[PDB]
């Protein structure tokens, strides 16, 4: 019951850094607590202070109540803030708080405990008289009673869609070999946002539209709804503020509705998590969510009048995550070599909570960032949108940006025709194969290693006694014949050739199959990224250039393609099983062991015979992974110095 | 340009396998007793001596030297085991002087302090010879030499051992003329008594600190009236400088090193330092305690040397030697280590190796786990001992800087030619499994079980099995208590006893303190082809 | 104003500090006599140090040696001696 001038975030990764910026805008000190693993994270780097609570499963620390708490009394925090999952929705967490004498920053326990059941939720909603789904959640299965539910809540049902009571039995059967709802196409989530002051007013801020979904998780959110009238706007917000207030509500909350089609909505849930898609709301609005939040918490009223709050513009949230499209949006975890996002505007705003360098880890959600972009009218946001998706590389992990560019690329999305089998329907466009790259591509790729080398010339050029030298040039010239070298690259499966001559003028003629190149090219740097400005028979462009182990990567507006440096068969380390085709005897010594059979299937390092020389024991390791063909000698044997003691099968 | 990737070595071992889980516990094992036995000499004379000596307001000796070097820089101590057990019924921690090399005022400097606590000072025969292996470092690579000064005398009971013979205490003063005469600046700081010989010490040092009341210098033995720094210093001369206390005196000290007036020039190429691809730690399990098991020198290089990065010098000839070229913290260095039992092609590789990098003027480094030569007699009809003598000559003229590493056995000529401790390595190390003697304590049983069998069967009377081990044991008991590297660490044979882990530490600090000489060219002798 | 650093002489922003945090100034309870009449408040003697402070400057005073470890480091032919390093190894 005091003004908050300390706040501890009982949260990590992003939501935590953004819970942080708007306490450092106000001069709210700021407390994080860590576990092992995120020790250097960025929202413990962050903080004005920092706390261990222990080790990195989050059962043991994040959803530790008893450490929190025990943080929030030693770093003498009057608040504390839970951000979004972990102990957010936790009404013993927020009672424990109170018992403490700790703000938490968030809702009634009254309220999260009666939003949590849904037949409470449900009982006070139709109070409430916003439009209520029908659907039977009986535990009791006779045929008879499910057939009498489906007739009451009205046909179409969803048991297998039911469109009559005469197909009903049949579906029923099919099913079993059951809950029943009302079936019909209603792809279309709309949910509002609500904020109430500990007074009792509320306002309404404009609704956002959540319907794509991918593996039962939101991906692109877009505020206000596309196609949704002025004056239904109107209406679903009332509802919903008339139901926040009815329930007492208090803090930030997200109401959601279901529209099949023609305006017809009907409640679904509401939820206190402050979910992430706030960004959308809050450009539309002009507002900051979060100030309102901690400004409500303490006991103030809120900000700006319903007459006040006005809608201008679209925005679009995009979420990046480390999931691999092509193993069905498997979750990745690995280090971040390079990581860039589109550049920070007021119109774009970029929500990460991971720097370039970071490792992403198995223990928690792997989603690398949130994207957000503002424009006058859909379309030119979504055309942004795109333009900084572009601009969005990463490498050293796998991830869903080309997805992303596929979806919003897609033309039924532009219409606005959106419906949650989105990407099932058109799942076979949004995932396309890599075409083969153009001859120009290749031909920039090669000036790229050429230009790369000559900065490495130039290094070694820093450190010599002899700087001027023409040696240190790259200009690869001959006296009285021109230069051309032969150089193989590989894109995909097939491998390019390429014959480049270093003309005198300092340009590169590159022939790829029976076409002539005239390239010429500088690198250039602009902040930690490294540019490719290049011209091919007078075609001008700017590239990113990152040359990673034996891959070449070039990210343009345009596209990014990766092409492969082919790596020489003395390193590939295949020559060390050709430097000897077979194991011998170190020394004249007796066999003592023998480890394998006529035919065994043996890997490198596997243990083959045991010898003692001059008492002195030997143990014969397999030099390759091939399966032995024979074995010239067993167990007892004297075998004579540098003799064959294993047959390998020719492979 | 060198911009080229290039292939590495070592492998990752199997941390599964039994045979690691039992080499890394032995080894474990003697590590930790290596550790624990260090503690206790770092407690020199023990508690009362040590209160007394605080008592008088002197600093103890290693609190000296942590004051003396810059802060936070490593020190390399060495012999720290001189005389461990060498005595019957006198315990002598350390040799009672403590000598290691450290960095003050940014220059490597020699450190030689008298440890005051233990036997109040006095000059055991192990002690001379600790002080005149220190002085032999410092003068092979040029560097000063700080005399932290505070003795009892010599050792009445053993004269014989410490005054007479040209090793014996009155070298000490001959080394300190000699590097004078080499510009090999000499420090003295007297922070206590000094008696007879001792008090030639301050006097032929270049430069000289004595403490107000704790110093004292007379060639005969109240003490302060008879020496004492005011003497010293404003009647006798003998005193450069005049301390108040230990304190003083140490940072008088750093100012007399910052004013010689030498900076330290390199003669080989440096390259940026890059650390090893594989965890030093898993040379427990990969060497293990067992010397009758072998394992792959390689492994060893692959932890030790910058990036794992190894040309290998005629890897399929003489496959029993392993030469190649490396670097260490940026340094060049060509290393030697033995894979097997020598044979007449390796020690022809291996003379062709040395050749190459005194041309080059690299450093060299010898990995000695022998087992012994090639025994035959078609290899002595082809001159194996030809081919072995090779070998030693060729690494006795080299001029290039050499350190040794013992990690495994030293037997026989085997430890000759693999630069011994009397070939002049810069410094020597060995491993806390390591053994060393003129034979396999194996060998000098069977010999003799040969010789007695023969005795008793060409004499008539037979002499059977049990008369057998009452031959052998006391020969293997002998050996092995012989061999053993405390004591060949309590006796001044090596530099020290070092943790494998620390190897490459070790390594590094050793090769840059004996580049503070510059490499001279290396003339050789006739090669008996 | 605890970002504001003055070294060299002494300052009332100390003061400002104990002034601005005071109740009655917090309550806007505010006339020309407060500096008077809350003189015993405003004006705060030195407290004991906490351990862990002492431990900070501790760390500061190691560092900046490793500092000019560092900086004597740049003009050193053996730049990457091990001996540079600030470890206090053994």
């Amino acid at each position: 019951g005091r003004n908050i001038t300390k706040v501890l975030i009982a949260n990590r990764g992003e939501i935590a850094c953004r819970v942080m910026r708007t306490a450092k805008k106000l001069g709210v000190q700021t407390v994080a607590v860590y576990s092992e693993a995120d020790r250097n994270s960025m929202h413990v780097d962050m903080a004005d202070e920092a706390y261990s609570i222990g080790p990195a499963p989050s059962q043991q620390s994040y959803l530790s109540m008893e450490k929190i708490i025990q943080v929030a009394k030693t770093s003498a925090a009057q608040a504390i803030h839970p951000g979004c999952g972990f102990l957010s929705e936790n009404m013993e967490f927020a009672e424990l708080c109170k018992q403490e004498g700790i703000i938490f920053i968030g809702p009634p326990p009254s309220a999260i405990r009666d939003m949590g059941i849904k037949s409470t939720s449900k009982s006070i909603m139709a109070a409430a008289g916003v439009p209520v789904v029908e659907g039977y959640h009986g535990e009791d299965q006779s045929d008879q009673c499910l057939k009498e539910h489906a007739r009451r809540i009205g046909y179409p049902v969803m048991i297998r869609i039911v469109r009559s009571e005469q197909e009903f039995q049949e579906q029923l059967e099919s099913a079993r070999r059951m809950l029943i709802e009302k079936f019909v196409d209603t792809p279309r989530h709309v949910e509002v946002q609500v904020f109430g002051d500990h007074h009792g007013n509320a306002v309404y801020l404009f609704e956002r539209d959540c319907s794509v979904q991918r593996r039962h998780q939101k991906i692109i959110e877009e505020a206000p709804a596309p196609g949704i009238k002025s004056e239904v706007r109107k209406k679903l917000g009332e509802a919903a503020v008339r139901a926040a207030k009815a329930v007492n509500y208090v803090g930030a909350g997200t109401v959601e509705f279901i529209m099949d089609s023609k305006h017809n909505f009907c409640f679904m849930e509401m939820n206190t998590r402050l979910q992430v898609e706030h960004p959308v709301t809050e450009m539309i609005t002009g507002t900051d969510l979060v100030e309102w939040q901690l400004r409500i918490a303490a006991g103030e009223k809120i900000p700006l009048s319903q007459e006040e709050i006005t809608l201008q513009g679209h925005a679009f949230e995009a979420r990046i995550y480390a999931e691999d499209p092509s193993n069905n949006f498997m979750p990745v975890a690995g280090p971040l070599v390079h990581l860039s996002t589109p550049r920070a505007d007021p119109s774009t705003r970029i929500e990460t909570g991971v720097r370039q360098g970071d490792e992403v880890s198995v223990h928690y959600d792997p989603m690398i960032a949130k994207l957000v972009v503002w424009a006058a009218d859909r379309q030119a946001a979504l055309t942004k949108l795109r333009y900084s998706l572009r601009q969005y590389n990463i490498v050293g992990l796998h991830t869903n940006i080309d997805f992303l560019l596929n979806l919003s690329g897609h033309p039924e999305f532009e219409a606005g025709n959106v419906h949650t089998d989105f990407i099932p329907q058109h799942h076979k466009q949004l995932l396309l194969s890599r075409k083969a790259a153009a001859k120009e591509s290749l031909c920039q790729a090669a000036l790229g290693l050429i230009l790369k080398e000559k900065a490495m010339t130039d290094t070694f050029t820093l450190q010599a006694h002899d700087q001027f030298s023409p040696f240190s040039s790259s200009s690869g010239r001959r006296l009285n014949i021109s230069y051309t070298r032969n150089m193989t690259l590989k894109d995909g499966k097939n491998n390019v050739a390429i014959a480049v001559t270093y003309n005198h003028d300092g340009s590169y003629s590159m022939q790829i199959e029976d076409k002539t190149f005239q390239v010429l090219g500088n690198l250039y740097s602009e902040g930690d990224c490294t540019y490719l400005k290049c011209s091919v028979n007078g075609v001008a462009s700017k590239a990113k250039l990152i040359i990673l182990e034996n891959t070449i990567y070039l990210f343009s507006k345009e596209g990014s393609i990766e092409i492969d440096i082919p790596v020489p068969k003395y390193l590939s380390s295949v020559s060390s099983q050709e430097t000897q085709g077979g194991p011998l005897a170190p020394m004249t010594g007796t066999i003592e062991k023998v480890f394998v059979k006529a035919g065994d299937k043996v890997k490198a390092g596997d243990s083959l015979m045991v010898m003692i020389a001059m008492k002195m024991e030997h143990t014969i390791k397999s030099p390759k992974d091939g399966t032995v063909k024979k074995v010239f000698y067993r167990e007892g044997a004297q075998a004579n110095r540098h003799t064959p003691l294993v047959e390998f099968e020719e492979e | 340009y060198h911009g080229d990737s290039v292939a590495s070595l070592g492998t990752q071992p199997d941390l599964g396998s039994a045979l690691y889980q039992e080499n890394y516990k032995q080894m474990k094992a003697l590590v930790n007793q290596l550790h624990e036995r260090v503690e206790h000499i770092k407690l020199g004379g023990g508690e009362k001596a040590r209160a007394l000596h605080i008592s008088r307001g002197k600093l103890l000796p290693r609190e000296r030297i942590d004051n003396l070097i810059d802060p936070g820089s490593p020190f390399l101590e060495l012999s720290q085991f001189a005389g461990y057990q060498l005595y019957d019924n006198e315990e002598v921690p350390g040799g009672g002087i403590i000598t290691g090399i450290g960095r003050v005022s940014g220059v490597e400097c020699m450190i030689i302090a008298n440890d005051a606590t233990v036997k109040g000072g006095a000059y055991y025969p192990v002690t001379v010879k600790k002080q005149l292996r220190a002085q032999e470092i410092a003068m092979q690579n040029r560097l000063p030499c700080i005399y932290l000064v505070d003795s009892g005398g010599a050792y009445l009971p053993r004269q014989a051992d410490v005054f007479p013979d040209r090793d014996h205490f009155g070298r000490t003063f001959y080394n300190q003329a000699i590097m004078s005469s080499k510009n090999i600046a000499q420090i003295a700081v007297v922070m206590g008594s000094c008696t007879a010989g001792g008090a030639y010490v301050p006097a032929m040092a270049d430069e000289n600190i004595i403490v107000r009341k704790q110093g004292t210098i007379f060639l005969a033995g109240s003490a302060e009236d008879l020496g004492g720094a005011d003497l010293h210093c404003r009647k006798s001369g003998v005193s450069d400088h005049w301390a108040l206390d230990d304190h003083h005196a140490l940072h008088l000290t750093r100012k007399v090193v910052r004013n010689l007036n030498y900076q330290k020039k390199l003669d080989v190429t440096i390259e940026p330092s890059e650390e090893p691809l594989f965890p030093a730690d898993e040379l427990y399990g990969i060497v293990g305690a067992n010397l009758k098991r072998s394992f792959d020198v390689r492994e060893v290089i692959a932890r030790i040397v910058d990036g794992s990065r190894f040309t290998e010098f005629k890897a399929f000839y003489g496959d029993t030697l392993v030469t190649g070229f490396a670097r260490i913290f940026g340094y060049p260095v060509g290393i030697v280590g033995n894979n097997g039992v020598l044979f007449s092609e390796s020690a022809k590789k291996g003379t062709h190796f040395v050749q190459l990098c005194c041309q080059r003027n690299i450093p060299l480094l010898f990995l000695q786990n022998i087992t012994g030569f090639m025994v035959g007699r078609e290899y002595e009809a082809e001159g194996i001992a030809k081919d072995g003598a090779k070998m030693v000559a060729a690494v006795a003229c080299a001029q290039v800087p050499k350190i040794t590493l013992i990690i495994g056995g030293s037997y026989g000529a085997g430890n000759y030619g693999m630069c011994g401790r009397a070939y002049s390595p810069r410094f020597l190390y060995i491993w806390p499994n390591a053994r060393i003697s003129v034979m396999g304590g194996e060998q000098a049983a069977n010999v003799l079980a040969t010789i007695t069998k023969d005795q008793r069967a060409r004499e008539g009377k037979q002499f059977s099995s049990a008369d057998e081990a009452a031959l052998k044991e006391p020969i293997i008991k002998k050996f092995e208590e012989e061999g053993n590297p405390y004591y060949s660490s309590a006796r001044v044979w090596d530099d020290g006893i070092i943790d494998p882990a620390d190897t490459r530490l070790v390594l590094g600090l050793s090769f840059s303190a004996a580049l503070n000489a510059p490499i001279e060219k290396t003339d050789f002798g006739i090669f008996r082809m």
